[PDB]
RNA sequence: CCGACCCGUCUUGAAACACGGACCAAGGAGUCUAACACGUGCGCGAGUCGGGGGCUCGCACGAAAGCCGCCGUGGCGCAAUGAAGGUGAAGGCCGGCGCGCUCGCCGGCCGAGGUGGGAUCCCGAGGCCUCUCCAGUCCGCCGAGGGCGCACCACCGGCCCG
């Protein structure tokens, strides 16, 4: 279950990092990179992380699949959205209040997804 | 785990958990059981009464084996046979009571502590108790004796 | 300053399972909501006898629970005990029972379920009777533990019953001087 | 359903509105009426005094029943009677109030700490100022400051104390409940006495500060709060 | 014997006060309908 | 330092009083004790047989035990920081009934029919005995004769 | 400018005209074993434990880990008391008979007794409801009282051994 797999893995993980009185984590699908049981990536049936493209524009959502809760090479969907900002807010948004897919991470997402976009236009001097 | 001991905790504490003043000697008050009779004769006293003398006669070369003779209440006395054969017996019309040889299961007296289910049932031992012999005579059981 | 005094201020008491069980401190979590979100105080008497020691959670043996069982008033009831329930060879006849435990012998399970009972775990119960309605909250015998003989009066006292410790049981061990009248005294 | 539901939530709140409506004017007349015995009693006494030299007799009035005492003392080397009376008078630091119901109990556990306390007869005004400006409540083992009158009530209603007004009657005038409801504050932390004290180590007949002085404790109360 | 001869024993039966009124209309229930009637004469109006 | 006899320094304290020597007088005898009352251990020095200790002197306990010539009673001796129950075997005539339990239940006895009287007849009753109140107030008449003048006396050398 | 005696140590009392300390670097002091007792954590549970031995490619790890069960011998516990011969822990209720003689043989049930407290649980008079009333369905909440009473305490009983 979610519960129990975080019991054991609170404070002994791979991902887990403890340093100048913060804890962070970074299991790949992890927003906010926070150590906790609402944000883990990893113990949860359904869970929702956003990622920049493999090129320099755009990001990926992925989102974990009802059935495979024991295989992870097809445990992830993932796809590539790189259309402007407030379109692509909106699908992520739409993802998941609409389909109900975590509703909680909602603006955790919008947020993270807001940083990666803004991350790839031109650096300023 | 040296790191869950005072010793780790009481570094720069000059006395070290000993006290300034009477601090730790190396044996006050004598070595041992020093003493049990003169200045530690309240404390062998207060708990451990009849620590001094003799009582009784001595036995030399005494053999455990001989008074070797292990127990058995009559509570635990079906615990010895199969849970099947308590039941069949109980189920039968015929008076037929189940044989349970104690000596076989390792014990050689059947002390009577407890009360026994309602049915007949045949011991063999090599001692019985008073009340044993009464308790299992009432059932319908009877005592037979083993050498 | 004011005139208080200090050494009591901090009550010695549990608030959390010493133990680092990750399935303990589950349904303790649970029934830490329950007695907060809830009336029953049956939930904090659970509650609070989840953090107890072993020694302070004894095990329960099935002739004692049957016996409670059997009292008037109670049938239908689900037993509850925070512990271990152990089996009792001294009994036969072992009537239905629905019972709630943390850990039940196997021998014990067996025979339970043979005889047709119900065993159910404390997050089963929470679901069952989220306010406890309808259960029996029995306890293991707290001072059946051998360490209680040796517990009271010192044994050199007068009208004193406590264990001795010795390392062996015999008539050359602790038994000469101030234990019969033939040698000082007997008190 | 749902202006059903709206309507039985509008229903539920204008009836709320309604019952505060009522203990508001409960408590605007029970105040109005305590202002008509309050003038009754100070009209009453002078009265009572008045015909007496008219008589040429005398009135002794009565002996005031009413007691504030406050500890002048700090709690470096105090004896352990002296100290028990005064933990029974929840009087545990310096400059501490509370009032206490006279009687001939109260009166000789007083007469022990008489070097340790100062205490008199307190008048309408000096209560006033007390509970109003100083006034906690020890509810729920917790000191909490007496903002709102619904405190009170939560507490107290039971025996019919459910305003501040009602609070400082009982205290003036020693009620039914004078017992629970002087339990129920808190012990008043006041101030040093602003001008200073005269001698706070010898009585106050003898030129000092403790002991009793009877009305003069007016006085020290309007400096030290 | 006793307990059914006491049994029997048992068995053998057959101003305006403004300030008064004001706290029986703040009782929460004793003057639910007090206050009801005010509350409805503070809203409609009629002659006669 | 000091002896640890039995009767040290009770000269006066086992002393019978003045002009009170003699037989005893025999009420005392005929005195009748139940368990669970109380009595005051009073220890005359007359008769020495049944004689309580000097720390027993004086102290009040509740009997337990009768027997043909003494009583059984339970008393609370304090000892350093600890106050423990002793039973001493005193007899008779070392004992008397405690009058304040006799006035206990007078009172109980009385209180109890005053809730059944008043409770028959409809009027409330005061049951709890207060303390003394402070005193109303009252008026002071003259009777047309003045207060009398008091004024301290001029010292003299009394002797 | 104000306050400020040199630390450590023994002592009722140290800044002492009490002892040690010139300064600096490095080293330096409640450890391990055995036996107990208690508390705590874990597993099993009236049983528990293979630690000795044996069995598995002879061995980097692995001198580990795994397994034995007619390898549980054995240790500790499940019975105590007596110096020893030894002995050894069940009564409650209902019936006829001697004589229901303070009484023995049975019959039937039940199975560690009873008293007072005892968290908890159960029953529960009666109340809380809507725009309303007489008309009654479903469960929820508050609750005077009553009952079964966990552990534990105190006492009275009962049984075992000298
Ligand atoms: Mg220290
Ligand atoms: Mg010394
Ligand atoms: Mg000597
Ligand atoms: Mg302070
Ligand atoms: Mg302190
Ligand atoms: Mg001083
Ligand atoms: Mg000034
Ligand atoms: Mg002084
Ligand atoms: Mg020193
Ligand atoms: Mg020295
Ligand atoms: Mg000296
Ligand atoms: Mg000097
Ligand atoms: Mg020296
Ligand atoms: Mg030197
Ligand atoms: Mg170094
Ligand atoms: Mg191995
Ligand atoms: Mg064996
Ligand atoms: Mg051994
Ligand atoms: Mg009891
Ligand atoms: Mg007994």
């Amino acid at each position: 279950s979610a519960h129990l797999q975080w019991m054991v893995v609170r404070n002994c993980s791979s991902f887990l990092i403890k340093r100048n009185k913060q804890t962070y984590s970074t299991e790949p699908n992890n927003l906010k990179a926070r150590n906790s049981f609402r944000y883990n990536g990893l113990i949860h049936r359904k869970t929702v992380g956003v990622e920049p493209a493999a090129d320099g524009k755009g990001v990926v959502v992925v989102i974990k699949r009802r059935s495979g809760q024991r295989k992870p090479a097809t445990s992830y969907v993932r796809t590539t959205i790189n259309k402007n900002a407030r379109a692509t807010l909106s699908s992520i948004r739409h993802m998941i209040r609409k389909n109900k897919y975590r509703p909680d991470l909602r603006m955790a997402a919008i947020r993270r997804a807001s940083a990666i976009l803004r991350s790839q236009k031109p650096v300023m001097v | 785990p040296s790191r869950l001991r005072k010793t780790r905790k009481l570094r720069g504490h000059v006395s070290h958990g000993h006290g300034r003043i009477g601090k730790h000697r190396k044996h006050p008050g004598g070595r041992g059981n020093a003493g049990g009779l003169h200045h530690h004769r309240i404390n062998f006293d207060k708990y451990h009464p009849g620590y001094f003398g003799k009582v009784g006669m001595k036995h030399y070369h005494l053999k455990r084996n001989q008074s070797f003779c292990p127990t058995v209440n009559l509570d635990k006395l079906w615990t010895l046979v199969s849970e099947q054969t308590r039941v069949n017996a109980a189920k039968n019309k015929t008076g037929a009571a189940p044989i349970i040889d104690v000596v076989r299961s390792g014990y050689y007296k059947v002390l009577g502590k407890g009360k026994l289910p309602k049915q007949p049932v045949i011991v063999k031992a090599k001692f019985f108790s008073r009340r044993a012999e009464e308790k299992i005579k009432s059932v319908g059981g009877a005592c037979v004796l083993v050498a | 300053g004011v005139d208080i005094r200090h050494n009591k201020d901090r009550k010695v008491r549990r608030k959390e399972p010493k133990s680092q069980d990750i399935y303990l401190r589950l349904l303790v979590k649970l029934y830490r909501f329950l007695a907060r979100r809830t009336n029953s105080t049956f939930n904090q008497v659970v509650l609070k006898r989840l953090f107890m020691s072993r020694t302070n959670r004894p095990p329960l043996s099935l002739s004692r629970m049957i016996r409670k069982m059997k009292l008037p008033g109670r049938e239908n009831k689900t037993a509850v005990v925070v512990g271990t329930i152990t089996d009792d060879v001294r009994v036969q006849e072992v009537p239905k029972l629905k019972v709630c435990a943390l850990r039940v012998t196997s021998r014990a399970r067996s025979r339970i379920l043979r005889a047709g009972g119900k065993i159910l775990t404390f997050d089963q119960l929470a679901l069952d009777s989220p306010k406890g309605c309808g259960t029996v909250l029995l306890s293991g015998p707290r001072k059946g533990r051998e360490v209680y003989r040796h517990f009271g009066k010192a044994p050199g006292t007068p009208h004193s019953h406590t264990k001795p410790y010795v390392r062996s049981k015999g008539r050359k061990f602790e038994r000469a001087r101030g234990r019969r009248a033939s040698r000082g005294y007997k008190n | 359903n749902f202006a059903e539901l709206k309507i039985k939530r509008l229903r539920k709140k204008f009836a709320q509105k309604m019952l505060r409506k009522a203990r508001r004017k409960l408590i605007y007349e029970k105040a109005k009426h305590y202002h008509k015995e309050y003038r009754q009693m100070y009209r009453t006494e002078i009265r009572m005094a008045r015909m007496a030299r008219k008589a040429g007799n005398f009135y002794v009035p009565a002996e005031p029943k009413l007691a504030f005492v406050i500890r002048i003392r700090g709690i470096n080397g105090v004896s352990p009677k002296v100290r028990k009376v005064l933990q029974l008078l929840r009087l545990r630091q310096i400059f501490n109030g509370t009032f206490v119901k006279l009687n001939k109990a109260s009166i000789n556990m007083l007469r022990i700490v008489e070097p340790y306390i100062a205490w008199g007869y307190p008048n309408l005004k000096s209560v006033n100022e007390l509970i109003y400006k100083r006034g906690y409540g020890k509810i729920n083992k917790k000191r909490i400051a007496l903002t709102d009158n619904a405190l009170i009530a939560r507490s107290l209603g039971k025996y019919g104390i459910i305003c501040m007004e009602d609070l400082i009657h009982e205290i003036y005038t020693v009620g039914k409940r004078f017992k629970e409801a002087n339990n129920f504050l808190w012990p008043f932390k006041l101030s040093s006495p602003r001008g200073g004290m005269k001698k706070k180590t010898t009585h106050f007949v003898e030129g000092g500060d403790a002991g009793n002085r009877e009305d003069q404790i007016n006085r020290l109360i309007r400096r030290m709060n | 014997k006793a307990m059914s001869a006491r049994a029997e024993a048992i068995k053998a039966l057959v101003v305006s006060r403004k300030l008064d009124r004001l706290a029986y209309i703040a009782h929460p229930k004793l003057g639910k309908r007090a206050r009801a009637r005010i509350a409805k004469g503070l809203r409609l109006c009629r002659p006669k | 330092t000091n002896t640890k006899g039995k009767r040290r320094g009770t000269r006066y304290m086992f002393s019978r009083p003045f002009r009170k020597h003699g037989v005893v007088p025999l009420a005392t005898y005929m005195r009748i004790y139940k368990k669970g009352d109380i009595v005051d251990i009073k220890g005359m020095g007359t008769v020495q047989k049944g004689m309580p200790h000097k720390c027993y002197h004086g102290k009040t306990g509740r009997v337990y035990n009768v027997t043909q010539h003494a009583v059984g009673i339970v008393v609370n001796k304090q000892v350093k920081g600890k106050i423990l129950a002793k039973r001493i075997n005193v007899r008779i005539e070392h004992i008397k009934h405690s009058k304040s339990r006799d006035s206990f239940l007078k009172r109980v006895k009385e209180n109890d029919q005053k809730k059944k009287e008043a409770k028959e007849k409809g009027t409330w009753v005061q049951l709890k005995r207060q303390p003394a109140p402070p005193r109303e107030a009252h008026f002071v008449r003259t009777n047309g004769k003045e207060p009398e003048l008091l004024e301290p006396i001029p010292y003299e050398f009394m002797a």
